[PDB]
């Protein structure tokens, strides 16, 4: 049975590579505090205190707390990781386990100057997952608080809370409050323990290879077009230069000129920034030459916006200026960090398919030409989905985000997230967790005020997850040997992805996934 | 990752004294910073200590009533204030950091990698 | 069922002899604390230090710890080491049980100058065995920690460590991280219990006799040879004295010159030294003179190195310099220990088919003489395998380790291990073990640093193992009795093998196996 | 044995002094096992200002005799081809060499060849180019001081640990073992199975 | 299993002619993989057919 | 084609090629089968039908 | 198959990303075959 | 400077022959009994 000398349940931390598929598990130990003192609470935010409009929000926080892991170093150790990125040209999640166990609630009174720990047997959590998404989903924007990398380490568990309509500081008549305890739940003393399954839904492969051919190069070399293209429109001669009609074919020593049967992807142009920084504008314009959209009067970043390739050949000093993401090195600062201190992504292996976030996607005619006037181009900047159009996603990183859920509309055109990952209908249910709350003893008259007295409690426990991935296997027959990720052979003063002295675990760079190639 | 004293000086007996500590560097270390005294020819002892999230916090007893630990994350220093002084607390007090907080073990010396160079404080009558 | 007021096990210690079979089943009490505040630290030291580049290295220590019976006073009483050792020429190890019972967590919390102790009774530890061989193995280097001889005593669990590759103090790309964690494991509260079972692979039976022959010796006294050998090249005459040929048959005056069929073992000499201090050369020669191997730029000693008899007849008082094992008297020191704190194994016993190992293998042809160049010789100080060769390994001890692992490579050779004991390819597998940790109260608003504030704990139990030896039985028709290992007669302050006034107990001599003997 | 004389003022009389080993003395510790055997070879630097001047090649080679002829032993046991941060040098016929496209068959510069390196068994195998290590020559005493030797050859020992050499994408595969009375360890010695 | 660069598809010369009494010539096979300028980069690829 | 040989083919500025016509690649001994056009299947009666 | 538990990534054999004037392990202009270096097969790690 | 081996011992990939027999010859030896033994084939010729 269970009682409160028997666990209830088995520390797991594994990976399984079994032919097409892959299995990992993580187990993690977690602390919960209350939070708010067990109280739901408005929170907003408006021009008043000085906040321009774009910043305005309106919404509640809430008691209780979640568990995330939508980030892939929940799940993949850097060994594993590579295992994956240097063999596969694909992989997806197929299902998943949760379990929570091994739960301890610990009460603290303070008294004088002096703080005391107990054991409370007899206390409870409250845990409920939220399958039929009736809840504001929060999961999927990137926040901190997912289980920690390195398995060692004790994480604290986030504040769930949620945005809804404002206008200004103040709400509307469509604006909703959600009690989290009008849910039904699961209550569990120290001898229980919670489960739960889910099963993904079919989702395309997450593409990690680059293409080895770009589009404008898939003609044969050796050999000429039948078609034909404008080739002269003025004669070669003398003295005249008068009008004139004349046309190739296209062949070797044009291909700038063939025929072509596809496009490249959309473009929505970012402004370049440089690494080097005296090669900047002297200026500061990073909200004002960025590049945004504007809803509801409000404007926001499009950051990263769509998937373009960060730079072309021989520029990687240059990046677009929100068009990236970026990752922190361990004991970056919050605010105004160095270069030094932060790690900048790479989409330059898309650079076949997708045009180059800080350039034009092209040419058009402006006018109509004549004898009269001449013919006048124009630039442009920002291209939807033209008919004939092939693109690549972002690629997925070892720190980044898994999954995002799909916002709920009448219609989307390609809805892959724009951080990266899997775009999910119906996503893994978010999980939500709470310290039941227990009062201080109450007067011995009645009185009909809420109690608002309570005995302070925090919780703890283990928590497991298992998912396991489909693999899509290399196929290639290039002869020459590929590009793997590797690690750097010369001696260093410490080993990449391990702890230092101090014991502190630190994950030296970014990892991407696009190592093997295919052809286009 | 260098501990750096301020703040010494002497003081005639109940005035106010402030002691001041900052570091370089690490802030994934750090976790833990406090202060020992080791008196003139005599055992060096702890006097207080105080995690990051200020949590959890710890006073000596002949310290407790007197002194208060506080910290400031964001200039990763740490300042100790110090009132009604008593002449035996003249003593050489060292900022002491350490990456870890235990609940038995947080007044031994053992746990503490970081040292400062050390502070005179006079208290006089 | 299992819970707070039960036992979930029973002290077992005893001994079973049965036919060609004994039982060994011991049970300890042990302690486990908390190593390094639960993390995981880089170590590692170089010559900025002032370390000599022999000494340099780099590793990681952990916060886990790990159970070691590998000395035979674990399993063996003095009298039960005697039986084994006065009846029989051989024994092995067959298969083995563990176990792991009555768990005990407690917490301690320091107040001003108080210290206190209570029970938790919903903590967990931390049990696995690394059965696949996936970590550093460092068991079989002969450290302490292990389960203690004398049964009443109290012991304290070794944290577990390891080291990987160096280059002075800095690591190299092929350095290698473990993270324990990354286990499964098997979690226990203080109703749950834990067991394993092993099987020991083939090996061959410990020799636990001394030869009654010896390699030179074992020729018919009283008949010649027909072969014969070259006894003379020169006349023996009045004057003249000449170049001649003459030969001999080998005979019993003669046993020196006759014909052999075998070789006495491999040598590699050592520098010999005197327990009478008056006799040796005075300065400090032990590392000086020592006898050392050379590995990618480090000078290590063999110690002890290859089995060869500690001394000639007569000789006692000499012992090779790093030649043999020391153990320590109880209260011994950790450095400087004065020789009359030691003692000395003597492998004298070999002497009947092993070089001494402070002599010359023997005596091999430098030149070509001719009537022109006189003839020379020169001193084998190594020599390794030649075809005919025999030889024995070194004895083991009760104070000593019984089995090692051998390392995995391409080719060996003998791999008995040089410390004494059974090699073994899959040896019995190492058992970690770990305090789960417990946080302190968190902060009540979000933060994403790692917890690092515990409640501090240890625990204690009871652990089990049962080891099942195998007998080889003593067959001889030797006529004579026997040598015998026994007690002495005459009185004395103090029992040998007992506890003193103190409580303290302790072991007086080494004791070795080789006792009974054997026909060559 | 960790002192064989005391430290002290003035005397420095003989004594015995014994010591456990430990973290700080790795050097000096009880160990199971013995790296492999050793037959050693004459080094090369690859930068050429660093050799003598004189044509060694032959002279100085690495050598077996047998029946009167003298032959290389080439490239000889499996060792490793230097120690940490000398991969400038090689041994003189120790070391697989191939060569690139178009490469002299006679004669040819160093940059017309690859040269491999057994770098990795350096964990458990010797460096081809150091001796083994150090014996005891003499039986010292009050009268006469200690004398070493230093071993530059080292047969097989119970207790040793070894490596093979590499194979490598252009290098042989198999080798047929000669048919024999006796063979040790017969895994061919440019690399690959017997 | 279209393990090859795929050349068909660019309106090139070569196919069989329209009118069937013409004898015609096979045309010859080549592809193109990633440049840099004139120079190729890592991830290029050659193929032995 | 190619006298049996593999060969590296490629285009770049120093020729005087703009960059836009820059290319790497190989030419192959082989040749390949083409019909990709609709007349290599239809007479013009069969299209007009 | 390769069984360890190593928690930091492996050294691998891997082909140079920068650019050059011939690819490594293919034709050249003349239509001749090379093969720039030697490759062993020791990559992966073990305990010892 | 190189030196002389005047003995040596077993090296991997060494390859011999025994000592022939003769009809005068012994035909059998004893192998000791002992922990180790290398190619126990008798010194003056024979089966082990």
């Amino acid at each position: 049975a269970d009682g409160v000398g028997s666990s209830s349940g088995n520390w797991h931390c594994d990976s399984t590579w079994l032919g097409d598929r892959v299995i990992t598990t993580s187990t993690r130990t977690w602390a919960l505090p209350t939070y708010n003192n067990h109280l739901y609470k408005q929170i907003s935010n408006g021009t008043s205190g000085g906040a321009t409009n774009d910043n305005t929000y309106f919404g509640y926080s809430t008691p209780w707390g979640y568990f995330d892991f939508n980030r892939f170093h929940c799940h993949f150790s850097p060994r594993d990781w590579q295992r994956l990125i240097n063999n596969n040209w694909g992989f997806r999640p197929k299902r998943l386990s949760f379990k929570l166990f091994n739960i301890q609630v610990k009460e603290v009174t303070q008294n004088e100057g002096t703080k005391t720990i107990a054991n409370n047997l007899t206390s409870t959590i409250q845990v409920f997952t939220d399958s039929e998404y009736q809840l504001p989903y929060v999961l999927g924007s990137a926040h901190q608080g997912c289980l920690p990398p390195f398995p060692a380490d004790v994480f604290m568990i986030p504040q769930y809370g949620y945005l809804t309509l404002n206008n200004g500081s103040q709400a509307v008549g469509r604006s909703s409050f959600y009690c989290l305890e009008y849910f039904p739940s699961q209550m569990l003393r120290t001898g229980n323990n919670f489960q739960f399954t889910y099963t993904f839904e079919d989702v395309p492969f997450h593409s990690s290879y680059a293409h080895s051919q770009s589009l404008d190069r898939l003609m044969n070399p050796l050999i000429d077009q039948y078609l034909y293209y404008l080739s002269r429109t003025q004669t070669t001669g003398g003295t005249a230069n008068t009008q004139t009609l004349g046309f190739s074919q296209g062949g070797p020593n044009t291909m700038a000129n063939q025929a072509k049967n596809w496009l490249p992807g959309p473009c929505y142009r970012q402004q370049r920034v440089s690494t080097t920084t005296g090669q900047n504008n002297n200026s500061n314009f990073a909200w004002t030459a960025g590049t945004k959209y504007h809803l509801n009067g409000r404007n926001s970043l499009a950051n990263p916006g769509i998937a373009m390739a960060t730079h072309k050949d021989d520029e990687e000093r240059f990046f677009p200026s929100n068009g990236i993401l970026i990752f922190g090195k361990q004991n970056a600062a919050r605010d105004n960090a160095d270069y030094s201190d932060v790690m900048l992504t790479s989409e330059e292996e898309i650079k076949t398919t997708n045009p180059v976030a800080t350039e034009e996607y092209g040419i058009v005619a402006d006018n109509l030409q004549q004898q009269n006037t001449a013919p006048q181009i124009g630039t442009v900047n920002s291209q939807g989905a033209l008919p004939g159009m092939v693109w690549q996603n972002r690629d997925v990183y070892l720190q980044g985000p898994i999954w995002a859920k799909i916002p709920h509309t009448d219609g989307n055109f390609h809805p892959s997230p724009l951080m990266g990952g899997f775009g999910l209908k119906h996503p893994p249910p978010q999980i939500l967790i709470k310290n039941t709350p227990v009062p201080a003893d109450p007067p011995t008259t009645f009185n009909q005020s809420k109690l608002n007295s309570f005995i302070t409690q925090y919780s703890t426990g283990q928590v497991s997850v298992e998912i396991e991935w489909e693999l899509q296997k290399e196929n290639s027959k290039r002869w020459n040997p590929e590009i793997q990720y590797t690690s750097n052979y010369y001696k260093s003063t410490s080993v990449d992805f391990a702890v230092n002295t101090e014991g502190v675990y630190s994950e030296p760079r970014p990892i991407g996934t696009r190592y093997l190639t295919r052809n286009l | 990752v260098q501990i750096q004293e301020s703040g010494g000086g002497i003081v005639q007996a109940g005035g106010s004294l402030r002691l001041s500590c900052a570091a370089s560097g690490r802030t994934h270390g750090m976790y833990a910073m406090g202060w020992f005294r080791q008196a003139p020819g005599k055992e060096r002892e702890f006097v207080a200590v105080q995690d990051i999230t200020a949590s959890n916090t710890h006073y000596s007893s002949a310290v407790k009533g007197r002194f208060t630990l506080s910290r400031d994350n964001a200039k990763n220093t740490a300042y100790l204030q110090m009132n009604n002084l008593k002449p035996e607390d003249t003593a050489v007090y060292y900022c002491a950091a350490g990456p870890t907080l235990m609940s038995g073990s947080y007044n031994s010396a053992r746990d503490y990698d970081y040292w400062g160079q050390g502070t005179q404080v006079t208290v006089s009558s």
